């Protein structure tokens, strides 16, 4: 019998969602053509449940964008992705003079074309990246107000991801697009429990207090099946 | 193999009652090499005045304990010549020689579970309902040398069982069997130093799993003693002494 | 090895027997301080019990390490781990353990041997040491001892709550003695009949 | 090392919890020399007869007992045929091997110091006061095989230190780690040959330095035995018998 | 030979105008022979931490100056590693390169006498009269690294005349023809070992016999900097730290 579908490759090499952009027509969620997702891959459970059995991890990833309105029509639109590494000018708008993509890898393309996909290499100014950091990024006193900063590692933030309507006008069509991850060429260090309790945010491991269940299946005796 | 002595710097261990040593992933604590560091100054390796066994507070074992954890970097930094240098340089290195010492006799019974969780981060009960985005305090992600107890031992007050904590470098404590318990561990982190002050490497947990127990008459009192060394220190990075 | 006094407390008639031991027994769990003295040999104090204190004070300077050596005389299921520290000169009585760890000191452990030897190593900046005494000869002092409970005294039910130990000191192999001169005491306040 | 057997004459003791054997001034009991003698008449040698071990009296162990002590030559004078010989000749020369016992359990505790001091003259309180000169009994001196307690073991009743006795051939019997002691006793005196009669070359020593402790319930009755055997025995002068 | 470097440690001293270097009484320093010391625990010796160039406070030449003092182990004692082992410490032992320098122009004179003074005592003016038995200050007596100025420089504050001074390690700073003064000195005591803090071995003495003078115009402040460095540097009988 085979070992080798256990190998990190084939457990991670599997692509899941880890991000989802909307851009409608009207309303209060980036109505003016444009947005920018903050590159973290921790705001979907399946993927990261997976990712969090290990604490440390090194890898090269594919990414692909699929893209729609929010009925799953194809519709005759030419979208513009750009990676804004931590330090670019992030776009204000969707006629923003940072679409010029002049140093930034941008992608074009048209809901109409299959789904985007490229290859990122492994980004980190450290060797591997942290599901996991306890400490805090800078000195000083650590009062209430900034314990927001607690398990916050800036070695994790590749930073920002912007998709817009390549135009000056508003897009015709209200549209979604959804970010799938695939790993590559994985190493993994370090094993842990795994998620016990429901998430609820990204950047920490807070967990209901009041709704703390067993982690799995209960019975009336011991005794007894 | 029961009995054993650890001896590094000017002290020395000694046990009647043992189990063995673990090595941490199978790795002794070693020196950065030239191609894993970076920072271009040269260290400072005082060797026997911060490689020795340091003594920290003991701990009372009752029926009703829960368990306690220390974060390592940290517990020495107020302490010998070891702290005095985590406090001058900024970037510190090292391993460690963890031993817990816990006696009691042949008539008393319990089984505390000694282990090491790297990167071990403390969560908060989210205020109870898990609608508050609360953190926890100074005081008890960084304890220093008292340690700190567990409010929530089954999720070792981060939201992961401990049922699975022997996925990490443990030992037992079986009153019926041994009496201390011996984990040497490497310098892990994604980094060739890092500060002492800022980040704690690892922590060291000691929970009971099973309870104390005793007829009445029998010495009551059962304390938890934990006593660890630095291995290959290295430190670079020279500057004022900092507190934190 | 002859018996030191450390516990040269009880001066009653019927209580002189205890000065020959010191008691330990179960605390508190904080490091409490167990007894006390200084590691002066030709001193007035616990070394005037012993032969080598008796010795000394028929020479007027001494030189060597000196060792004391702690007998447990609890049951055998006693437990228990004492920290022995010796402070050389110019440190002020240990004020807890934490400070009293910083000097030579020794973990000693309860069991089948029932006894450890405190070295006291000649640390002295003059090659000989004259007697100490207070005031200015206190330039002389070899330094302190003080034991302290690492642990604790732990017992079953059924065992005494409180055992003693016994302390006995000699002098090493690197020891000598020079200068003699007559005991600071003559054992005698009339004419012998 | 801890286990022990002595075999000498039609006599056999065991041990399982000794420590070691120690031979006073580290010499073994001899006979005389040819040119250390002076007596002309050739000496016994009774060997087996009077080379074995006797065992005396048993002392019970109190948590308030303060020491016995029993001379030597004299112990022996009134049993089997070691006594006889010492009653019909008027020169006796002799070693001894002494082996006190005393054992307990591991839950009792307690300290006995056991030594040989040659020439063992005992003083007397001098009425209290010290101006009146009066002298020990004849039942004090040499009490037999009863042995006799100590009034005052601080000084040995003697005016000497009892802390300073180990500079005398002795051992310890520590109830935590053994159950006995064993010394080998030269003969010992200024001349070759003397009265087993009117001088006694030492005495034996048992005194509780750490007392005797125990908790209600375990066996309250420890006793001390003394078993001693004479080495190298050799008597001279023959006549009638003699008791004192 | 007017040029020179002195490199101990991570410091180094540069030079263009030095009159060689004078080794007090002929040796160089050395750390204590096994049959000349008596303190049996094994000492420290911090090396490259300790044994670097300190620079001491700056004085100023002033056409009117009378001279300053600085007492030796003293200088250091509050200062640095060196001095943190003198505190921690109860016996010291080290030799020194002293480095006193002071520059001018071209247009400038003077003569400074840079010497060596070992078991250098004050004394009073014993209260002018001399019928009053005054002692030095504290303040005096060991005036620390801030140097003390001589109220009566011929005869060196202790009654002995300053033109003899030159019996003593001594060199000049003239500055016609060098801008500093090198004296490098073994350690010197009747111990092998003594207190860093109540005793000074040797006192540095720089004195102006020919008075500084210059036209005005001519930059009128001429600092003369003291740099010392240890040498050899040997500490025992360790415990807390000592200020005094």
């Amino acid at each position: 019998h085979s070992t080798a579908e256990t190998t990190l490759d084939s457990f991670f090499s599997r692509a899941g969602l880890v991000g989802e952009i909307d851009l409608p027509l009207e309303g209060t969620t980036n109505p003016n053509g444009y947005a920018n997702w903050d590159i973290d891959i921790t705001g979907y459970a399946q993927m990261r449940r997976k990712v969090e059995l290990f604490t440390y991890m090194r890898f090269d990833a594919e990414f692909t964008f699929v893209a729609c309105t929010p009925t799953g029509q194809v519709v005759p639109q030419l979208l513009q992705y750009m990676f804004v590494p931590p330090g670019a000018p992030k776009p204000e708008s969707r006629e923003s003079l940072a679409w010029q993509t002049a140093t930034n890898p941008s992608v074009f393309v048209k809901l109409t074309d299959p789904p985007a996909q490229v290859s990122v290499p492994f980004m980190s100014p450290a060797s591997a990246y942290q599901w996991f950091y306890d400490g805090y990024p800078t000195f000083g006193e650590h009062k209430q107000e900034k314990d927001l900063e607690y398990g916050a590692c800036p070695n994790n933030m590749m930073g920002t991801f912007s998709v817009r309507n390549v135009g000056s006008s508003k897009s015709k069509y209200p549209l979604v697009v959804r970010i799938y991850m695939r790993m590559k060429h994985v190493r993994a260090w370090i094993p842990r429990p795994m998620r016990n309790q429901n998430y609820l945010f990204k950047a920490n491991p807070n967990y209901a207090g009041n709704s703390i269940k067993p982690t799995g299946t209960s019975r009336t005796a011991i005794t007894t099946l | 193999d029961r009995v054993a002595q650890l001896t590094i710097g000017n002290s020395t261990i000694t046990t009647q009652e043992a189990a063995n040593i673990i090595v941490g992933y199978g790795e002794w604590p070693s020196y950065c090499s030239d191609d894993d560091a970076t920072a271009v100054d040269k260290p400072t390796r005082p060797d026997v005045s911060v490689n020795r066994f340091y003594t920290l507070d003991t701990k009372l074992w009752e029926k009703s304990s829960k368990g306690w954890y220390w974060k390592f970097p940290d517990v020495l930094t107020e302490t010998g010549v070891f702290g005095q240098n985590a406090q001058f340089h900024y970037l510190y290195r090292s391993g460690f020689c963890i031993h817990v010492q816990c006696n009691a006799s042949k008539f008393h019974q319990g089984a505390l579970l000694v282990a090491i969780l790297p990167e071990y981060v403390i969560g908060t009960v989210a205020g109870g309902t898990g609608t508050e985005d609360s953190h926890p305090p100074y005081k008890q992600t960084q304890p220093g040398a008292d340690g700190f107890e567990l409010q929530h031992p089954y999720v070792l007050d981060a939201g992961i069982p401990i049922s699975q904590l022997t996925v990490c470098p443990h030992q037992w404590i079986n009153l019926r069997t041994n009496n201390c318990a011996t984990i040497i561990v490497p310098y892990m982190n994604t980094l060739p130093f890092d500060s002492a002050l800022n980040h704690c490497n690892f922590g060291l947990l000691v929970v009971p799993i099973s309870p104390l127990d005793f007829d009445q008459g029998a010495t009551p009192v059962i304390p938890i003693t934990i006593t660890l060394a630095p291995m290959c220190s290295e430190f670079a990075g020279l500057r004022q002494a900092v507190t934190q | 090895e002859t018996i030191l006094e450390v516990n040269n407390v009880p001066t009653n008639a019927t209580s002189l027997m205890e000065r020959l031991r010191f008691p330990v027994s179960a605390q508190a769990g904080k490091g409490e301080l167990c007894a006390v003295f200084r590691a002066d040999p030709g001193r007035d104090g616990p070394w005037q019990s012993t032969m080598l204190g008796q010795l000394c004070g028929y020479y007027t300077q001494w030189s060597g390490s000196l060792e004391v050596t702690f007998m447990f005389t609890g049951s055998f299921m006693a437990t228990g781990k004492m920290l022995i520290a010796y402070t050389p000169p110019g440190g002020p009585l240990p004020k807890d353990r934490a400070t009293a760890m910083l000097g030579t000191h020794v973990i000693w452990d309860f069991g089948l041997q029932s006894s450890v030897t405190l070295v006291i190593p000649w640390i002295s900046n003059t090659h000989y040491r004259a007697h100490a005494r207070d005031g200015v000869f206190d330039y002389y002092t070899t330094g302190l001892v003080s034991i302290w409970y690492q642990t604790n005294y732990v017992v079953p039910i059924g065992a005494p709550n409180t055992a003693y130990i016994i302390a006995l000191a000699a002098a090493q192999k690197n020891f000598t003695m020079k200068l003699c001169k007559d005991t600071s005491h003559i054992l005698q306040t009339a004419s012998i009949q």
